[PDB]
């Protein structure tokens, strides 16, 4: 019937939320202005639907790396069929907006390895735009023919595995479909709501990867709902040894 | 050296059919409820009190003590094997780990003992097990833990001196390949591990293919981890020794309990760590329980004559006898020995903050007594003024060789927790250090936007200051604010200022030469026919007096208030160098702290008014 290894239903919303979309209408002007303006990053709010059924809400906080992309295709399918003469140059990514205020922001247990969290703090330091290296292509020397092997969709090509022949960045840099991303080093500052001043405040390294960079000014209010991540820190570049402690870092998904 | 099946059966029976009646006088299956909760993911940590085990199996307790890791793993496996029979429904998917675990079990059963075809025991736990030290084992001193006790469950006490922040540590690493479709598990025990390259999947075993694998953090097990350094209690360290530091690692629910400067009790397994000319290894302590008090939640006149007699004549007379007199100055030390530990629970933390200052180190060699205060005073730790560089109190980031990734360390103030803090060579301290003391006067509001310091120090000790005279003795002709270059306002913040002028009093000088011989000359040190006693007991006599917790009189305040009116007018009208202000008010109330507790009358209080005054009179006109 279906493979349950990824915990993914038929769009997870076809029988649950897509019919709600044609049921929720029964403010036209407010939802329709999305089409006219052509502004990406849909900014849905905290799901009050969760009070009736948790399962709908619980599947967008368990495996968000494999669920948020799913919402993107669902939005486009209706939008293309309804308004084919719209701005198709900008792909639209659904992003939660003002999600559930996580209780005990300081007390983040490592149990929530990959779950949405909401931090509330300030911005201290910001870094200049930094690109990030990803999979590239090589240069053949046989009959001058470009052979596609990994072009076919369906495979998972994670980066950092094939960092060889960087000379490709001199000539074929544009043609490799390797548009570098943007990252901004950001250091949040916990604001414990006028705590009696007991323990020290926890710093969290914020490293937004999306193209939303710089829209956050230093020293402001923080309503950043993000996705927790953990990566292993190399002990020394000279060796391959890896220590059994991981650094916290949070990806921003928010307007 | 025993059949492990029999021991597993014994622990199974012990867990299944033991109970108590202490729970509201009702049998509630003490371990049974905890097992039920563990099976239902209602509880994360399981504690096994060895005392209950000893109630019917002392030999098991001794065997456990002789070897801790092996019995720990055996108990963990037994609990894991006892859980499934208590499952009642479908998992409510508490977190991602439970989701992955239930899919793994469902898929394994879907394909309905091979050595390499089973999940590692640590991967499918979702529970943590720890041992609480049995009461039989007396606490041990850190110096006495040597290589001979490696692998033995021990308990040691100390003070937390260097605690890092909570970070995740990896137990089982999850690997997936793009050709196998299975899951590869690599349990990690050492702090270092090597990422895999070639997948060990059975499918690739046949094909000998490339099998390039990618590490993932999805289904990996994570547990909490901390690094803390603990140092010996100063009360039991010998005078001819120094305290030693031993490393303690705490994991799981047991974390986030220690704070710097707090007395903790630690129990764990003493194990060596390799770091990848012989076989070298370090030592650490994998804590299992950190324990607070349980009982804290809520005298005949024919035997001795102690409380009727003033402590100013009795307590002073056997403390610091080598001091060359100056007993009047010593009286304040008695106030300092009392401190402000006994405080009302209303946020008045300034009661224990007594910032006493002394000017003049060469004076009658009083620099010697400063060290003596820390050693004899209990619940106090030795402190140095300028014994090291500036890195000793603040925090910085430098290179490391053994360990330490941006770890946080405490300073001198944190070193002595709610006790007596001694600082020497005040002049030699830089202005940055001088502000740091001044920050304590501002009632502990330490907020710093600098990268290396963002801490809030728990300054609850008492700050004792000794000031050298600046390149010369006090000048009678020159008044303050002109002869001393440092602003008086900085010194004004200090509550008490003391200086001793070495006057040519020939009669007094005669006494010292005779007095200096007596020390270590005979065994009659308390000359007032006091029995020699054991030196240990002298401190214990003080402790029972503090436990009485008497009550000061409230009505006594109004009578003293009338006295203050005259005191203000005469002090101001003099217009001399010595002057007072509203800060005197703090001193007066602080005076009653030690004075009124001593008198256990509770009927009429009159003498305290003159006694409080008499303390000010010596302070008055001290110049």
């Amino acid at each position: 019937l279906v493979i349950w290894g990824t915990d993914v239903n038929v769009a997870a919303c076809k029988e649950n939320f897509q019919r709600f979309l044609q049921r929720f209408i029964d403010y036209m002007q407010r939802l329709g202005e999305i089409n006219v303006i052509g502004e990406p990053f849909l900014n849905v709010n905290c799901e009050h639907i969760k009070s009736f059924d948790k399962n709908l809400y619980r599947q967008l906080i368990s495996y968000p790396q494999e669920v948020i992309p799913t919402f993107d295709m669902a939005v486009n399918e209706i939008f293309f069929d309804r308004y084919p003469d719209s701005i198709l140059e900008h792909q639209i990514q659904v992003r939660p907006f003002n999600a559930l205020k996580t209780k005990n922001m300081r007390n983040l247990n490592p149990e929530d390895i990959d779950q949405l969290i909401t931090i509330s703090g300030m911005v201290i330091r910001t870094s200049q735009l930094i690109p990030e290296m990803q999979e590239a292509f090589f240069q053949c020397q046989v009959c001058a023919h470009t052979t596609r092997v990994e072009m076919d969709r369906g495979r998972i090509a994670e980066p950092s595995v094939c960092g060889r022949c960087h000379t490709t960045h001199s000539m074929a840099l544009i043609h490799n479909r390797s548009l570098f991303s943007d990252k901004q080093m950001i250091k949040l500052q916990e604001s414990p709501e006028d705590m009696p001043a007991g323990q020290t405040p926890h710093t969290v390294i914020l490293f937004a990867h999306n193209d939303l960079v710089d829209k956050v000014q230093p020293g402001d209010r923080v309503n950043v709902t993000g996705i927790y991540r953990a990566v292993p820190i190399r002990v020394n570049p000279r060796v391959s040894n890896v220590k059994s402690v991981y650094k916290t870092h949070i990806d921003v998904i928010h307007y | 050296l025993k059949d492990y099946a029999l021991e597993k059966e014994k622990v199974k029976k012990f867990l299944q059919e033991f109970y108590q009646d202490d729970e509201l006088g009702k049998k509630q299956f003490k371990y049974g409820n905890q097992l039920v909760r563990l099976a239902h993911r209602e509880q994360v940590a399981l504690y096994v009190d060895l005392d209950d085990v000893a109630e019917d199996d002392p030999e098991l307790v001794d065997s456990i003590c002789e070897n801790a890791r092996r019995y720990a793993k055996l108990f963990a496996d037994a609990v894991q094997e006892l859980l499934p029979q208590y499952k009642e429904r479908e998992v409510v998917n508490k977190d991602v780990l439970d989701v992955y675990i239930e899919h793994r079990l469902m898929m394994e059963q879907r394909s309905r003992r091979s050595p390499q075809n089973q999940y590692p025991a640590e991967l499918m736990r979702r529970f943590e097990l720890y041992f609480q030290g049995p009461s039989s084992n007396k606490p041990r001193v850190i110096r006495e833990v040597r290589a001979d006790s490696v692998g033995k469950l021990v308990t040691v006490r100390g003070i937390v001196t260097r605690v890092s922040e909570v970070k995740p540590k990896m137990v089982v690493a999850t690997y997936t390949c793009d050709q196998c479709g299975a899951e590869t598990y690599q349990p990690i025990q050492s702090p270092t591990f090597m990422p895999l390259i070639m997948c060990p999947s059975q499918e690739c075993q046949t094909n000998r293919s490339g099998g390039r694998l990618y590490l993932q953090t999805r289904g990996s097990r994570f547990i909490k981890f901390q690094e803390m350094k603990m140092q010996e209690h100063s009360d039991q360290v010998p005078v001819g020794n120094i305290p030693r530091s031993i490393t303690v690692l705490v994991e799981g629910e047991n974390t986030r309990i220690a704070q710097p400067g707090d007395h903790v009790s630690v129990t764990g397994i003493f194990l060596p760590i390799l770091r990848t000319q012989g076989l070298l290894s370090e030592t650490y302590l994998e804590a299992h329980r950190i324990v607070k008090m349980n009982k804290s939640e809520d005298t005949r006149e024919e035997l001795r004559q102690i409380a009727e007699e003033d402590f100013y004549e009795k307590l002073a007379a056997s403390i610091a006898p080598e001091i060359y007199g100056h007993e009047d100055v010593k009286k304040a030390l008695l106030l300092l020995l009392v401190g402000g530990v006994d405080q009302s629970p209303r946020g008045m933390k300034i009661r224990g903050n007594i910032n006493i200052c002394l000017m003049g180190d060469p004076g009658v060699a009083k620099s010697q007594l400063l060290s003596y205060i820390d050693r004899l005073a209990p619940r106090s730790q030795y402190t140095t003024g300028r014994g090291s560089s500036g890195v000793g109190l603040t925090a910085a980031v430098l290179r490391d060789s053994v360990s330490g990734e941006l770890t946080l360390e405490g300073g001198a103030l944190v070193l002595a927790d709610q006790g007596v803090c001694c600082i020497d060579e005040f002049d030699k301290m830089a202005e940055a250090d001088r502000t740091a003391i001044h920050e304590v006067m501002e009632q502990q509001t330490i907020s710093i936007a600098k990268a290396g310091i963002l801490t809030t120090l728990n300054a609850r000790c008492s700050i004792l200051a000794a000031a050298n005279p600046a390149y010369g003795r006090y000048n009678p002709r020159r008044s303050l604010e002109q002869n001393i270059q440092l602003p008086a306002a900085l010194l004004s913040r200090f509550d008490l200022l003391w200086l001793i002028q070495d006057r040519p009093d020939r009669d007094n000088d005669l006494r010292l030469a005779q007095h200096i011989t007596y020390v270590h000359q005979h065994s009659r040190q308390p000359p007032s026919q006091f029995e020699p006693l054991d030196m240990k007991l002298m401190r214990r006599y003080i402790a029972m007096c503090r436990e009485k917790q008497p009550m000061v009189p409230e009505s006594l305040a109004d009578y003293i208030t009338a006295a203050y009116v005259e005191m203000r007018r005469e002090a101001w009208a003099s217009k001399d160098a010595t002057y007072t202000s509203a800060r005197t008010l703090l001193a007066i109330l602080r005076l009653s702290t030690a004075l009124a507790r001593l008198r256990m009358v509770d009927v009429v209080e009159k003498e305290d008014v003159n006694e409080a005054i008499r303390l000010m009179e010596m302070s008055k006109d001290s110049l």
